[PDB]
Formats: structure tokens, C-alpha cells, sequence
């Protein structure tokens, strides 16, 4: 009935926090943490990519309130390759940070050689070309086309399709949730497994709290992850392979499903700025 | 052992005379002059090189060329107007906690916990800067060596010693020998003759680069005198301590003339300097900023709050154009 | 012992020291800071045409 | 000091030749070397010019394309990888050094030039008297115009005066116009303004014949002048 | 504008990028301070180690690069330059455990430990106490009791009891039990591992610098 105005009301809000979370760890970081740190740059650019990739949400709630897509054909390309190269890159600096922290707490030798600036730059633009390796090849396959009594921006595919558009899920599935989830998991199940030996966390009750607020800390965010980005992936995987009948529920809760993948990027913020130990000063 | 006894008897006698030549305050003398204002000096310059902290600094003659010491093993030289490096010397030992800038220009000198300040040639063929000599002789940290000219330089260790020393020699010419506690800073008189030094016994002394005895000895602190700085005219200097209280004193009265303390101010001193005039005393302190007071009023004009750390150095220009303060923070603004 | 006497005879020669009356070393402390309050570019800020920073 | 050049000798026209210059004696790597080049007969000329760290190469409008530039700077060598030469490239090439910072006196020490022959909206500074006659004891005014106000908005006027005596290699007098450079006698004295220079000798003495130049440094490509060779 | 400055510009860029190049190669180094009083066997683990002011002593184990600078030449106050080694990775501290019977120095040791230990500098910086001349105090320990620098000890004088005392006593000295760790080690001449233990420790301490940099810590 009129659920698209709840579903656009969502759509709204969750880009707005998360445009104004982005935002203002980016001042932070370009104002007072002046970004000399690895972990700094990490984080202003996970910022930035979570950022760049939430300013998609208008175009597209306006798109599915107003069934059409006024803002052309260069806009089209232009938005729905930020929204996939956004994706890849935001995730894999999720990756690049949970590789950095691992190699820091079970390497510490061989990361006084690969936690540089320097080094921290060079895996940035690695990670942003990466991204753009699949940010481009969808940006070349955007148009703009005419439905039957409306008109549409998605992404056309030669024939067969059957080998081709669903490569293009197959590989959102393997190298943005299957990799990365994979990857965090065991990155950071080796970080704990060594946290829980050294003796700075051990002896008495403090730090033994230190430990376990860390630990805590490793388990909310690898569950914020997993609980944020599953739900849409198994979402896409099951009606491409089972043609769900649509009704008024299936819409509702595939949009829903959307937005709860969209607000990992907006809650990426609070998980590692707002809550970083050198970031609260 | 009686002859202590003449000691405090002398010591009265000082105290006394001095007392009777103390007929007013320099409070009362200029209460009748128009106040300095709010002396509001922004940054200008902010020269990013340094990765430890920054622990010594000094212009050149040409005001437009400063050396600058650190804890990471170098010693680079900025181009003021440009922010330019012009030379960038590493050091065979980090620990540096002073540098100076010959007058001329051909030599810049760096020393610290190696009991060795070292000249290092800057115009020379092979395009390279080169250290010219290691002036070793000292037992303990130094704190201060200053230039007199390309040939001469005075130091000031850590073992309750000042030093004149000859480049081109190596050997200390003159010791000045009156401290009880380590000597903390150095300052040399516009015409050269003339030095005080600072210490960690609350008593700055004044010498004489040719004689070698001290002509005078000044006290009135209460904790260690970490800097010093001649008044552009020679008759005075500033002193600042550990007891947040910088005081001018005076060459000629034997006594200082006022002290410039807060109430709100509890952190030690590490540097003094006055402006072309005299009219200012950039102090700066461990609270990250440095303090400006109208030398004549003690009242404190403005404030340099632009570092991120304790600022540990200072100086003015010799033409007055600039205020460059470096702190622990690895960053040398430049202010004006 | 060397150390008192060398501190008695030290005492002694900064007795005889022309002490000034602090109010002519102040009025010249003051007459000196006034004369050159012009060649003074951190008292009164100078236009950005002949500021070199 | 020294600089070195080898490689010189009788080309064919059309075919291709590399000099090297091998320094020894200064830190190599931290100076910006220059090659300069004079015709038989004719006064010098500049052709390429690499900074330290090869980070900027800058060429003349003769040799852009035909020659090459590069450096060693673990073995103390400097290349001019030359192709097709032509009949107008018969010259001395001079290996020169240039260390740019604030104070610092560029084009200081002149190497010694190989003798290559083949066989068969820039800045013009001018210099009107190309010989004069001189002697002992008297003082000489060499002058010398640019077509571009050398006069630059930080105060530098970037002005280069150098002596080439007979027999030897052009050695640097003036730098910016007013600083002696190092090792040269009081006697010469650099005055002048934008567009009008002057180079006023005082009390002249012998070993002072030769050729004088004046190169500007404002931009690239670097000019030379016409010279004013002083006869005893 | 910028003539002849563009090549002074470059000039500046190449030494800072050298500079640059230089603090990395710095950064990847662990720095220590060994400290501890007078005659001590603090000449003794720079020579358990690979190895006129401070002496620096580079070595490297297990692909660490370690500098350990040695400030006992500098008999002048402390106070004024034991700033310049803050931010330093660990402290080592030497104390003799043989000189509990010679002369009250250990006591003298032991308020060295309080001084540089709760100094306002080395708060969160870690400490490695070693405790040599184990031998020697072996030898001593069953003639000489421990009554005469602790008359309260109450327990037998034994070696595993006497020493264990020894180093709750020095361990029970840093008001900041949960921010600044003591790893203790009663080292000797034996089997040289003196190194493996100080690895270890600087170990720990990196991995905490490591979680302080990262946020998680
Ligand atoms: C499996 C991930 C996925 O796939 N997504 C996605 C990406 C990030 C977060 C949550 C889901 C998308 C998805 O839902 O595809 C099924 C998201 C939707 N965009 C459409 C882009 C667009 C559409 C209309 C107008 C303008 C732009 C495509 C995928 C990136």
C-alpha cells in the first residue's frame, strides 16, 4: 500500500547518520589527529569510502518512491559505480585493518618493518585500485533503460546471461563476503588467541579487564560485520536462484535487508572511531 | 676552619650594599608609561622536519637562516622565508640538547649527553656539510655552546663548568669555574665580553671571555635557572627557573630590577628572549605556550599558544622581524 | 681547605664592584627601551608589504 | 675537484657519440650538473642540465630530441647520450656543476672539455664590445644588457659572470650579480640593475686576459653573451 | 616566480624524503636504558648481549634491532636530562643481588628503582630488572643472613625464599601495578639467555605499543 514512504523514511535516516558520522570523523582526523599514524589513514579512508558510498542512498530512495530515475544517464553510471567500487574498497579496508592489527599483535617484528605511513598509503591506493578493477567494468555496462511504463538505471550483459550477470553475484558473494568474513575471522581469532599469553594482560584484575573489553570490543565488531552484511548476500543468492513470488512483504524485506547492509558503513564510525582509545582526545 | 666566618660577613656586606643602592622600584618608575597592549602574534611559518622533539634552535645574522637540533639525530637548517631545508647535518649521537649558528655563517655547532659540541662547516668545497672539529674536554651533558666568532666558542656542561674554547685548536683557552650546581643555559653580551650563565642552584653569574674571573654573581631564584638572555643593551638580562618566575636583573645595580610571575602559572621555564627594543621577554614554559611580558611593567602582554608540546626553545631575530619557538611537539613556528 | 678561602677571595673581589642606584639603572633601562620603540617590528605590527613572513 | 669529460674525437655526420664526465673530489650526488657547449670560435652555449636525484632534465632548443641526458651517480658519472649529429655541433663540451640552495654559488667548478668535431622568446643578453685592448694597472667596465628584466620579486637578480683565460675552462667570478665567488680576488666587483649590468675591474693585474660572459639564470633555456675579450 | 628556487624546492623535497628514509630505518629499532646504581653487573649483560657520555650498544637477535644506551658516565643530575630518554622502549635495571651484606647499598639500589620507576617519564615505559651475581649470592646467602638489609625478614634463608623476597621486594615499588609491567630475571653466566629474555620483554612491550597505536589498547 504505502509502505514505500516507511521505506524511503529509512532509507533517509540511515544515510543521513551515516553521512554525518563519516563526516565528522573526517574533520576529526584532518583537524586534530593531523593523520601521521597507519591506523589514522586507515580509518580516514574507511571513512571516506563509507562516506562516498552512503551519498548513493537519495538516488536511489528517490528512484523507488518516484519508480523512475530523473537524473540521467551520466548520474546513472556515475552513481551505481561509486555504490559497487565503494563497497569493494570500504570492505576491503575493513580487511586491510583487521590484516594490520593481526600482523601488529602476532607479528610485532615483521610489523615494525609494515606498519609505516608510508606503507599505510601504499595499501590504501592498492586497496582504492582493487576496487576500481570492479568500479569501472560497471561503470562501462550502465544505462539508462525504458521499462514498460517507466523508465530504469541498472546493468546490461551480453548473451548468454546465464554466464554473465550472475558472475557478477557470484563475485560480490566470493571476493565481498565469503573473503573478507573469512579473512576478519581469522585475523582476529589469532589476535585474541595471542592476546590471551602476554603478560600485560594476564596478572591482575585491571588488566585481565583490559583483555576482556578488547576481546569484546574484536567480538562486537567481527558480529556487527556478520549480522550486517549476511542477511542481503544470502538475500540476492536465494532469488537468484529461487524466483520468490513478490508480494507486499517481499519488497519490505528486501529493502530492509538493504539498509541493513548499508548500516554497516554507516556504523563503521562508532566501531572504530568513536570508540578508538587514541581517538577519544 | 674560621675563615667561613668571613664568608657570611661578606655575604652580609653584599646584601647591604645593594640594599642601600635600591632607593626605588623599576614598578614605580614605569607606572607613569603607557602600557604594550594585547600583543597578538599569529603563526607564520611551521617548519615539519623533525620526528623526535626539538630541543634547541638559533637564528642567523641574516635573520632568515636558523639551525635546529633534535632528538633523531639532526640538525637541519631551515630557510625561514621559504621553509625551505637547506642542509640537513645527522649527527654521530642523538642526544643533542643544543645548537648554535656562528655569526658569519661557515660553521653551526650541536651538542648533548656526549660531553661534545661539534662545529660542522657549512661553506665548503664538496658540497657537503662536514664536521670541522670535536670540542671534547667537558665531563658532563651539554647544555649551551654559543658562537663568538668563527673562531671562538664558549660552552656550558653539566659539570658545573663554562668553557671558552679555539676551533681551530681544540683546547679550552679559559675555564670558568664558580658554579656548585650544573650550568643550564648561556647567554653572550651584544659586544661579546661579556656572559652570563644560568645553573641549578637558583644563582646566575657574569664572566669575563678574556679574564676569566667572575665579576659578578646574581641569586633571587628559588629552583634550577633553565635560561637566560641578554637585554638588547648589555646591561641586563632574564633569567627562567622551575619556579615559573622569570626576573630581569642588572649588571650594574648587582640585584634584578622585577620579577614577572602569575598566579595561575606553576610550570617551570625552559627559554628567555627579548624583542629588538627590549620591551618584550618571550618566555616559554611547559604549559605548551609561551607567555610575553611587557619587560618594563611586568605585566604579561600576550600569549603564543600554538604547540601540541613543551616548548623547549626560543629566539627572536636579530632584527626584530620574527619570534621562532620549537617545542617537543617536532614542530618550529615561527611567529611575528 | 682551598674551597673557602678560594670563595672568601671570590666574595671579596665582588665586593669592590661601583654599584649604580637602581633608580639611574632603571631611568636607562627605560630611556633605552623607549628610543628604539620605532626599530621594533613585535611592539607595533608592521603592514604585510615590508613583512617578510 | 675535478670533472673529467672523455669521448671526443672525429663523428660522421648523422651518426652518434656518448661523453662522459666522471666526477672526483665532491659529493657528486648532491649537485645539479650542467653541459655547455663553444663552437671554435664562437662563445659558450648550453645544452642539458640534470638536477640531483635526475628528478628535472631540461634541455636546449638545438639538442631537444637529438641528445640525451643522464647520470650514474653510484660510479661518478655524467652521460650526453648524443644521436644524429649534425656540422653545428663541432664544439668543446664542458662538464659543469651547479648546487642550488639559499646562498649558494652555482656553475662554481668548470670541468675540461673534450674537442668533438664533425665533419661537414628566450632572454638575449648582449655584450656591444667584443675587444678592447688593456693594460696593466688600468680598470676595465665590461657591460652587458639583457633583453628580460633579470630583476626577480624576491631581490635575486639572477646574473652569472665567468672568465674564460686562454687555455683553460670558463671559472665563475660573479653570482647574482654582486657576490664574489669563492677563490676569486677583490679586484672584481659585479654592479649594475635589471637589464643593465656591469662588471668593473679595479687595480687589474696579469692572468686577467681572456673572455667574459654573462649568463643569465632567471629561466631556462640558461643564455650566454656574445664576450668581451680584453688584448694586452 | 620561484626562478632559481624551483631547484631549492627539489633540493629541500630529496633531503626531507632522505629524512623520511632515515626515521623509518630509526623507528624499526628497539631503544633501551640501562640504568642501576654503582658497581653493579651492569658492565657484564652488555657483554651477555652481542654488543665519553652515554655508549650506545647496537646489537640485533632474532631479526631486532636493539640500542642499549648506558647513562652511568654522566655523574651530574639526573633531573635535567632523563627526559631526553622518554619515550625509550624498555629500561633495564642491574642490581647486584650480592650486595645485600655490603656496603647498605642495596637499599641505595633500591630507591634508584623507586626514583626511576615512578619517575613522572617512565610511567607507562616497562622495566626489565635483572638480578646478577646470582652466583655470588649463593655463596653468601647461607653464611650471611638477609637480616642485615631487611632485619624483617620472616622466613627461612634460603636461596628460593631469600631471593624470591629480593624480588617482591623491588617488585612491590611502582604504585601502577596495571599500566607499567617488571619482568624479572635472575640472570647469571648461564646458557646466555639474557638475550631471549630481554626479546621476550621488548616482545610484550611492542605488542602493547602496537594495541596503544591501533586503538584497541
Ligand atoms: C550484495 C551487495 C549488493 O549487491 N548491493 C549492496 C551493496 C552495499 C550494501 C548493501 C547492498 C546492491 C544490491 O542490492 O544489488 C542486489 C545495492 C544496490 N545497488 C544498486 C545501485 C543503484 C540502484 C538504483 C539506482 C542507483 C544505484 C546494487 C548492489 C551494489
Amino acid at each position: 500500500m504505502v509502505t514505500a514512504i516507511t521505506i524511503m523514511a529509512l532509507y533517509s535516516i540511515v544515510c543521513v547518520v551515516g553521512l554525518f558520522g563519516n563526516f565528522l570523523v573526517m574533520y576529526v582526523i584532518v583537524r586534530y589527529t593531523k593523520m601521521k599514524t597507519a591506523t589514522n589513514i586507515y580509518i580516514f579512508n574507511l571513512a571516506l569510502a563509507d562516506a562516498l558510498a552512503t551519498s548513493t542512498l537519495p538516488f536511489q530512495s528517490v528512484n523507488y518512491l518516484m519508480g523512475t530515475w530523473p537524473f540521467g544517464n551520466i548520474l546513472c553510471k556515475i552513481v551505481i559505480s561509486i555504490d559497487y567500487y565503494n563497497m569493494f574498497t570500504s570492505i576491503f579496508t575493513l580487511c586491510t585493518m583487521s590484516v594490520d592489527r593481526y600482523i601488529a599483535v602476532c607479528h610485532p617484528v615483521k610489523a615494525l618493518d609494515f606498519r609505516t605511513p608510508r606503507n599505510a598509503k601504499i595499501v590504501n591506493v592498492c586497496n582504492w585500485i582493487l576496487s576500481s578493477a570492479i568500479g569501472l567494468p560497471v561503470m562501462f555496462m550502465a544505462t539508462t533503460k525504458y521499462r514498460q511504463g517507466s523508465i530504469d538505471c541498472t546493468l546490461t550483459f551480453s548473451h548468454p546471461t546465464w554466464y554473465w550477470e550472475n558472475l557478477l553475484k557470484i563475485c560480490v558473494f566470493i571476493f565481498a563476503f565469503i573473503m573478507p568474513v573469512l579473512i576478519i575471522t581469522v585475523c582476529y581469532g589469532l589476535m585474541i588467541l595471542r592476546l590471551k599469553s602476554v603478560r600485560m594482560l594476564s596478572g591482575s584484575k585491571e588488566k585481565d579487564r583490559n583483555l576482556r573489553r578488547i576481546t569484546r570490543m574484536v567480538l562486537v565488531v567481527v558480529a556487527v560485520f556478520i549480522v550486517c552484511w549476511t542477511p542481503i548476500h544470502i538475500y540476492v543468492i536465494i532469488k537468484a536462484l529461487i524466483t520468490i513470488p513478490e508480494t507486499t512483504f517481499q519488497t519490505v524485506s528486501w529493502h530492509f535487508c538493504i539498509a541493513l547492509g548499508y548500516t554497516n558503513s554507516c556504523l563503521n564510525p562508532v566501531l572504530y572511531a568513536f570508540l578508538d582509545e587514541n581517538f577519544k582526545r | 676552619d674560621q675563615l667561613r666566618q668571613e664568608a657570611e660577613q661578606l655575604k652580609n656586606q653584599i646584601r647591604d650594599a645593594r640594599k642601600a643602592c635600591a632607593d626605588a622600584t623599576l614598578s614605580q618608575i614605569t607606572n607613569n608609561i603607557d602600557p604594550v597592549g594585547r600583543i597578538q602574534m599569529r603563526t607564520r611559518r611551521t617548519l615539519r622536519g623533525h620526528l623526535a622533539k626539538i630541543y634547541a634552535m638559533h637564528w642567523g645574522t641574516d635573520s632568515r637562516l636558523l639551525v635546529s637540533a633534535s632528538q633523531d639525530g639532526k640538525l637541519i637548517i631551515w630557510d625561514s622565508y621559504t621553509t625551505n631545508k637547506v642542509h640537513a647535518i645527522p649527527l654521530r649521537s642523538s642526544w643533542v640538547m643544543t645548537c648554535a649558528y656562528a655569526p658569519s655563517g661557515n660553521y653551526v655547532a650541536c651538542g648533548g649527553l656526549d660531553n661534545i659540541c661539534s662545529i660542522y662547516n657549512l661553506k665548503t668545497r664538496e658540497g657537503n656539510v662536514r664536521v670541522s672539529r670535536e670540542l671534547a674536554g667537558h665531563t658532563g651533558y651539554l647544555s649551551c655552546c654559543r658562537f663568538l666568532d668563527d673562531n671562538q666558542i664558549v660552552t656550558s656542561s653539566g659539570d658545573t663548568t663554562c668553557a671558552l674554547w679555539d676551533i681551530e685548536t681544540g683546547q679550552q683557552t679559559t675555564t670558568f669555574t664558580g658554579h656548585t650546581g650544573d650550568v643550564m643555559s648561556l647567554s653572550l653580551a651584544p659586544d661579546t665580553r661579556l656572559f652570563v650563565s644560568g645553573a641549578c642552584d637558583a644563582s646566575a653569574k657574569l664572566w669575563d671571555v678574556r679574564e676569566g674571573m667572575c665579576r659578578q654573581t646574581f641569586t633571587g631564584h628559588e629552583s634550577d635557572i633553565n635560561a637566560i638572555c641578554f637585554f638588547p643593551n648589555g646591561n641586563a638580562f632574564a633569567t627562567g627557573s622551575d619556579d615559573a618566575t622569570c626576573r630581569l636583573f642588572d649588571l650594574r645595580a648587582d640585584q634584578e630590577l622585577m620579577t614577572y610571575s602569575h598566579d595561575n602559572i606553576i610550570c617551570g621555564i625552559t627559554s628567555v628572549s627579548f624583542s629588538k627594543s627590549g620591551r618584550l621577554l618571550l618566555a616559554g614554559y611547559d604549559d605548551f605556550n609561551c607567555n610575553v611580558w611587557d619587560a618594563l611593567k611586568a605585566d604579561r602582554a600576550g600569549v603564543l599558544a600554538g604547540h601540541d608540546n613543551r616548548v623547549s626553545c626560543l629566539g627572536v631575530t636579530d632584527d626584530g622581524m620574527a619570534v621562532a619557538t620549537g617545542s617537543w611537539d617536532s614542530f618550529l613556528k615561527i611567529w611575528n | 681547605i682551598a674551597q673557602a678561602r678560594k670563595l672568601v677571595e671570590q666574595l671579596k673581589m665582588e665586593a669592590n664592584i661601583d654599584r649604580i642606584k637602581v633608580s639611574k639603572a632603571a631611568a636607562d633601562l627605560m630611556a633605552y627601551c623607549e628610543a628604539h620603540a620605532k626599530e621594533d617590528p613585535l611592539l607595533t605590527p608592521v603592514p604585510a608589504s615590508e613583512n617578510p613572513f | 675537484v675535478q670533472l673529467v669529460e672523455s669521448g671526443g674525437g672525429l663523428v660522421q655526420p648523422g651518426g652518434s657519440r656518448k661523453l662522459s664526465c666522471s666526477a672526483s673530489g665532491f659529493a657528486f650526488s648532491s649537485f645539479g650538473m650542467h653541459w655547455v657547449r663553444q663552437a671554435p670560435e664562437k662563445g659558450l652555449e648550453w645544452v642539458a642540465y640534470i638536477s640531483s636525484g635526475s628528478g628535472t632534465i631540461y634541455y636546449a632548443d638545438t639538442v631537444k630530441g637529438r641528445f640525451t641526458i643522464s647520470r650514474d651517480d653510484p660510479k661518478n658519472t655524467l652521460f650526453l647520450q648524443m644521436t644524429s649529429l649534425r656540422s653545428e655541433d663541432t664544439a668543446m663540451y664542458y662538464c659543469v656543476r651547479s648546487i642550488y640552495y639559499y646562498g649558494s654559488s652555482p656553475f662554481d667548478f668548470w670541468g675540461q672539455g673534450t674537442t668533438l668535431t664533425v665533419s661537414s622568446s628566450d632572454i638575449v643578453m648582449t655584450q656591444a664590445t667584443s675587444s678592447v685592448p688593456v693594460t696593466p694597472g688600468e680598470s676595465v667596465s665590461i657591460s652587458c644588457r639583457s633583453s628580460k628584466s633579470l630583476l626577480h620579486s624576491n631581490g635575486n637578480t639572477y646574473l652569472y659572470w665567468f672568465l674564460q683565460r686562454p687555455g683553460q675552462s670558463p671559472q665563475l667570478l660573479i653570482y647574482r650579480m654582486s657576490n664574489l665567488a669563492s677563490g676569486v680576488p677583490d679586484r672584481f666587483s659585479g654592479s649594475g640593475s635589471g637589464t643593465a649590468f656591469t662588471l668593473t675591474i679595479s687595480r687589474l693585474e696579469a692572468e686577467d686576459v681572456g673572455v667574459y660572459y654573462c649568463m643569465q639564470h632567471l629561466e631556462y633555456p640558461l643564455t650566454f653573451g656574445a664576450g668581451t675579450k680584453l688584448e694586452l | 616566480l620561484s626562478a632559481e628556487d624551483k631547484a631549492a624546492v627539489e633540493r629541500s623535497k630529496m633531503i626531507d624524503r632522505n629524512l623520511r628514509e632515515d626515521g623509518e630505518k630509526a623507528a624499526r629499532e628497539v631503544k633501551l636504558l640501562l640504568l642501576g646504581a654503582g658497581e653493579s653487573g651492569k658492565s657484564t649483560i652488555v657483554k651477555q648481549m652481542k654488543i665519553t657520555g652515554i655508549v650506545e650498544t647496537h646489537f640485533t637477535f632474532k631479526d631486532l634491532h636493539f640500542k642499549m644506551f648506558d647513562v652511568g658516565g654522566q655523574r651530574s643530575e639526573r633531573k635535567k636530562w632523563i627526559h631526553c630518554f622518554e619515550g625509550v622502549t624498555a629500561i633495564i635495571f642491574c642490581v647486584a643481588l650480592s650486595d645485600y651484606d655490603l656496603v647498605n647499598r642495596m637499599h641505595e639500589s633500591m630507591k634508584l628503582f623507586d626514583s626511576i620507576c615512578n619517575n613522572k617519564w617512565f610511567t607507562d615505559t616497562s622495566i626489565i630488572l635483572f638480578l646478577n651475581k646470582k652466583d655470588l649470592f649463593e655463596e653468601k646467602i647461607k653464611k650471611s643472613p638477609l637480616t642485615i638489609c631487611y632485619p624483617e625478614y620472616a622466613g627461612s634463608n634460603t636461596y628460593e625464599e631469600a631471593a624470591a623476597y629480593i624480588q617482591c621486594q623491588f617488585e612491590d615499588l611502582n604504585k601502577r601495578k596495571d599500566t607499567k609491567e617488571i619482568y624479572t630475571h635472575f640472570t647469571c653466566a648461564t646458557d646466555t639467555k639474557n638475550v631471549q629474555f630481554v626479546f621476550d620483554a621488548v616482545t610484550d612491550v611492542i605488542i602493547k605499543n602496537n594495541l596503544k597505536d591501533c586503538g584497541l589498547f
